[PDB]
């Protein structure tokens, strides 16, 4: 995809996001358990 | 598809039942595999899984009671590597 988080927090900063931000492939893979492939 | 991947994500306290958080066909596939393996998550080839996964649970819906049995077998795997 297209839209990472940091670019949202990035908009923000003082000031900062305090909210969570969606959902990011490398997010989702990063703290996954397993892949099945064919 | 030529590929297939699908992201299988199981945590007790976030998840009841494991989640399929990504799935990919061909380039996406490819993609998937390539960062499981930069991230250091267990990758294995199950070709009928990986089409039955693909064609019935869709991204980010929890397996349903036929997989079961052969996802929790991975995701048993998953948690003795780890």
């Amino acid at each position: 995809g297209s839209h990472m988080a940091s670019m949202s927090k990035d908009e923000v900063k003082r000031r900062r996001l305090h909210s969570e931000i969606s959902g990011s492939l490398a997010n989702n893979i990063k703290k996954s358990t397993v892949i099945v492939k064919n | 598809p030529t590929h297939i991947a699908i992201c299988l994500y199981y945590k007790l306290g976030e998840t009841p039942l494991p989640l399929v958080i990504e799935t990919g066909k061909d380039a996406k596939a490819l993609q998937i595999i390539k960062l499981a393996e930069l991230y250091d998550i267990p990758v294995i080839e199950d070709i009928p899984l990986a089409r039955s996964l693909y064609k019935n649970i869709h991204k980010g819906q929890y397996i349903t009671e036929d997989f079961f049995e052969p996802v929790a077998q991975l995701i048993r795997i998953a948690i003795d590597l780890d």
